[PDB]
């Protein structure tokens, strides 16, 4: 059967806002 | 300058946030990328409204 | 419904995984002229 | 899924009503299949 | 305008969304155009 994978979550950074 | 009402609006079905429990702070990033995001729009719009 | 159990899983969706074994397991096998031949027994069968 | 689990109570207002929203994630399963045969249709 | 920050966290059940309405006045102004010069249909 699967070795049904493991997931961990993150952020995909959107552009700074230092402007 | 007429300060105009901007209407953000997010929604996170019960679906998609249940589907998503395995994470403890899944409401929290959403929030965080949600913050982050406004702040882009106010540029975005600043200058391609 | 009182039975009938329940459980807190706090996932939407997942597989429930058993051991099992293929099949017989004890043979005796001739060491002094042959190997000791071993095989696999996990059947792990997985529902939804 | 408890804290899937959700039991709003939303005050509507504005139809003189109290809403019970009562949402629960379940899950029908047999634990062991070999324990477990029906008969389907019986004509009697 | 300050004041305009109106934030509302609509856990609407009824629909089985939770929701946030960040309403937000703003006003985007150069306070003075005399150093604010652009240049638009740039070719290359």
């Amino acid at each position: 059967v699967a070795p049904s994978v493991q997931q961990k979550l993150e952020t995909k950074v959107q552009e700074s806002s230092d402007f | 300058y007429r300060c105009e009402q901007t209407n953000s609006d997010t929604h996170i079905t019960y679906q998609k946030l249940d589907a998503w429990a395995k994470f403890a702070d899944f409401q929290t990033r959403i929030r965080d990328a949600i913050i982050k995001r406004q702040a882009l729009d106010r540029i975005m719009i600043g200058f391609n409204g | 419904l009182k039975s009938i159990n329940f459980y807190g899983v706090p996932e939407q969706e997942g597989e429930k995984i058993g051991l099992g074994v293929s099949g017989p397991v004890a043979s005796t096998t001739d060491t002094t002229q042959q190997d000791r031949e071993t095989s696999d027994i996990s059947t792990m069968d997985g529902r939804r | 899924q408890e804290g899937g689990r959700r039991r709003t109570i939303l005050d509507n207002a504005k139809r003189d009503r109290i809403e019970n929203y009562e949402s629960s994630n379940d899950a029908y399963v047999i634990e062991d299949l070999a324990c477990a045969a029906m008969a389907e249709n019986i004509a009697l």
